[PDB]
């Protein structure tokens, strides 16, 4: 590992288990907490309601394209009180 | 009987647009392709040009089972009974100007 | 052709109308209720529950599955009347009413 | 028929008229019912609002997925007392 | 020619200017609106829902069907006048404007 | 400028940030009133649901079709108070 | 106009301002009346709480498909005591 | 009437370039090919030089029905009402340079 | 061939069945969970983040993307067997059976 | 048998008619060509010639094993029994014009 | 060549990395965001609504209209500079780190 | 000036494999041969044997405007930039090389 | 050792049918034609006739690495072990066909 | 080094039967053709005579800098060791049937 975008497709479907299908709440404040802003989530969550495709998937995958480490993704899974996911993404390291 | 040469373009183009056209649950071309037994990749490497029902006939012609009733008794087994109705006529047509031409000696 | 009757054929019609008593069929899952209701002569359902998700699919490429059911059940001649006489008794009045104003009784 | 997703589309139909619209707890605890887990069963609730798919179609059909029978739906049809569906899948035996 | 009239031959139209008002027609099955618009003199459909399907089958290939279908009742000498006047009729006013801005009103 | 159909993508871009995902109502009720009808509204919506197309997009580019000015949708984003939309297409002129 | 269907998409948008955000049973003793039936309304119902979809657009264009007329919306406008409604569809004749 | 021999390359160039353009629903040369009683193989090894129609009218011309009123009732009949109009004229007149000249004697 | 065994190439399969045992995989992003399943001999995920979008983006186009990964993880031979075992393993139990009725316990 | 020229003009023409419509899924005039033993550089010459089908019975019509009993067992194995039900009359007639005129003049 | 750098040529890119730098820009309609930066020399949109909505129709046959408009703006030699400095200053770091891992700053 | 037979294989090669290749907005060689004055008719029967720019050039030399100017100042109207850089010696070249012989007399 | 003249049309045939077809993940003739070093530009100016796998070696022979050899480590180096097994008795065999004829001098 | 003639029968059809396969994206005749200083028309003309090499090394054969030494160095130059490869042999033995036998009779 190193980056998101270079999880391993199964470490990065566990993961959009966790976050997608997780309370409308302590998902979208994880959102907002990615250095975004008002009108990006916008889109960003209107994707939800499509034949199923990982909100976190996207939310992720896009903060791969702008170069997100994977230590920003576990460090911010303990700072947002979601170890619940983590838990996952160490079973890796 | 006797074989594709029979009929010619005028079926053959009717006959693609019946087939070319890809369905769900009935037969498009590549379900006939396959009862004219060809090999997966023999099928997807005929999936590329347009009009694959045209360059099915013309594989499946210098070869073994190639008949005009062949396909005929094929089209009936596959249930696409569209084909031979709004076709029929038009081909037991194309087989007469061969067997009646083509028949001068 | 041009004057639609109860014994023309299904595959035989304009794909202008069409793509319009497709926005009768089309909303409310309303080709599936048609579907189903597709049987052979034998009497067994026509497409199974596994065509069906076939036709379900066609919604992420953006196609009429009133269409693409419609012509591919087209491959077995069906007259026109079929379809209303299968419109009718499934309660799809206002698309049958488009195909032939005769049997379309009131509420 | 034999399995569940040998089920005819209509007979299936009425069946996801049934379980699908029918009390927020008389389903769910027949999917929970259905040797499934938590994790599971919070995707396929996700699903019920999007534009119309039968939770029970998608809880059926993944049942399907693992060789279920049809006398296995008929019978957690009554050891559950949702006898109100079964009535249908019993006008075909 | 050079000065495009509805008087004369759509099959005789700059091949730069097709790909153009093709932008128009080809997007969300705008021709497709326009191909059952186009009628034989009889009053019969032109083109049925086979030859449709046939002209549909040109996007796995890349093919403005607009220009396909332009061309190819182009072979029945058709007037670029009967092209706007099937224009307007059927709402497509930006390219029929593109062709003679005579005959297109304003909202 | 001038027509609906000559806006710079980008343009037509930050305004079909709005529209799009701007309220079903807020939306929905511009659409019935761009002169439309209730079957054609029926299919410009089921568009939305498919991989990310602007529905305004495809409502703007359809009135587009229609010969439609600019200086129409500023002043249909006006006596509708979608202000926050029409903000953009100001700074262009 | 003359069929439910064929009204303007405007006049079903102030129409299902009304009947849709307008008393759980003001509304369900509507629909109930509309010649349905207990199965019917559960799933028309269910449309409510998903994004933003008139129950009464829905209810309307369903009872569309059926060739109701629009002398027949207007009757049962006053013959529910619903006058707040029709107040609209008459601005129309 | 007499045989193609008469219209010479001006409008076999023009004619071509008519025909020699595959269509979906209008005749393409292979279309008239068909009309002029040609086998399908026939046909189809004549897909091949570019500039069928000539190779069609070539052809079709130490044959049978070769006449040029032949070629031209068949493209009237083709429903191909394009080409005998554009061309229609330039035909009616290499019939006459043909006519008077080569009637010498 | 014939005779499906757990001896015979993936690659090899009738274009039928595939289209088949498509319908078994394809629903429910059901080759989701196979596409990661397939792994090198090294252990690695075979098809990584990026090959799976590639394939996602073949809904757009109307492509069983069970086959269009079936088809392209053939060209490495895999048994007909390295498949059911790896639906089988997967709780794909349904498609597997029509593979080969042999491994396919019961509940 | 006997030496290709035996084969009158007729059949070297359908011969041709049939074996050179190419098609990259069966079995045409380069399948062939190459049960003759011809090498490749030697078949992409002969794909120039239009007509490569009879190209390939000259260039071959002189050589080690070539005869018609080879061309016919040659189109056995390649299964293009298109050909074989339709210059099988045609050939053992042209065997007998040949035989049955070689052993007076 | 080899040594990719802010001076080289983008239509000289090896065609196995643009089907790379392809899957980054291809998702989330990163393209049209990249199409629309494409600005000409005056200033004016390079691209404009109509070119966008033909890449847009390649998605019906497949082909990452990423690189369809790479080639393409590739035609006015554009220097991988130009595509990088439109990158990052659109912010896609992943491609433009592809590229070169100069100019690619962290958050 | 120096006419297109001014400019061969190697450069005309060159020009093939950046014209051939359609493009979306940038042109292409239908832009050109629409340039260089052809017809929307002309032009479809050339998108036919591979190679069309090449075809277009062998095409618009027993022509008019036909300048090797011509061509490169079309080419820069045409704002294909990419063409002008890379064929640019090339050219220049192949015109030292026809002026330079076609002369002793 | 011996270069691409060396395996034909059979083994040519068989080759197309594995590497035209485009996939996602797995090594296409595009691949492939960039292993053989191949521009971007060429590339894509191959992609246009059908058979481009076998254009591909047409267009790799008459230049420097060519070996059969090259080509069969660059199948493998691309994994395609596919092909490998399923053509490899054909090459080796195609290989004692080249090597055992041009051999009487 | 020497005249053309030197090369035998063999050599002079192998040499053909390589820079013959005209390919658009390598090197072949033409590409050769214009490396022994052939203008435009020149090329379009051997492109008709079948056989161009062989045409090209005869309209060749006797000119200013044509000698075996160049056609070598030629095909050197354009990388065509396809044939360096392969011809080097029957080469370098042929300039001794011209030259061991150039010095007695």
């Amino acid at each position: 590992a190193c980056y998101i975008y270079q999880l391993p497709s199964w470490v990065l479907d566990d993961l959009c288990r966790n976050m997608d299908a997780l309370s409308e709440w302590d998902w979208m404040e994880f959102a907002s907490y990615v250095i975004t802003d008002l009108t990006q989530l916008r889109k960003i969550k209107s994707m939800e309601w499509v034949q199923g495709v990982s909100i976190t998937r996207e939310l992720l995958w896009w903060w791969g394209m702008r170069q997100a480490t994977v230590q920003q993704l576990v460090d911010l899974l303990c700072r947002l009180e979601l170890y619940r996911a983590a838990q996952i993404i160490l079973n890796w390291k | 009987m006797l074989p594709l040469a029979a009929l010619n373009m005028r079926v053959r183009r009717r006959l693609s647009l019946f087939l070319n056209v890809r369905t769900q649950v009935a037969a498009d071309w590549t379900a006939l392709a396959e009862e004219m037994d060809f090999e997966y990749l023999e099928i997807r490497q005929l999936e590329t040009q347009a009009d694959p029902t045209g360059r099915l006939l013309d594989a499946w012609q210098g070869r073994p089972g190639a008949s005009v009733g062949r396909l005929l008794e094929l089209l009936t087994k596959l249930g696409r009974d569209d084909v031979l109705l709004e076709l029929g006529p038009s081909i037991e047509e194309d087989c007469q100007k061969y067997i009646a031409a083509a028949l001068e000696h | 052709m041009g004057p639609i009757t109860p014994s023309t054929y299904v595959r035989c019609l304009n794909v202008g109308l069409i793509r319009k008593l497709s926005d009768f069929i089309d909303p409310q899952e309303g080709w599936k209720k048609l579907a189903v209701a597709i049987k052979k002569p034998s009497g067994d359902d026509r497409y199974n529950q596994f065509h069906i998700r076939r036709f379900e699919a066609l919604l992420q490429t953006g196609k009429s599955p009133t269409s693409e059911l419609l012509f591919d059940w087209g491959t077995t001649n069906c007259t026109v009347g079929d379809l209303v006489d299968l419109l009718i008794q499934n309660e799809f009045f206002a698309p049958a009413s488009l195909l032939l104003p005769d049997a379309v009784p009131l509420e």
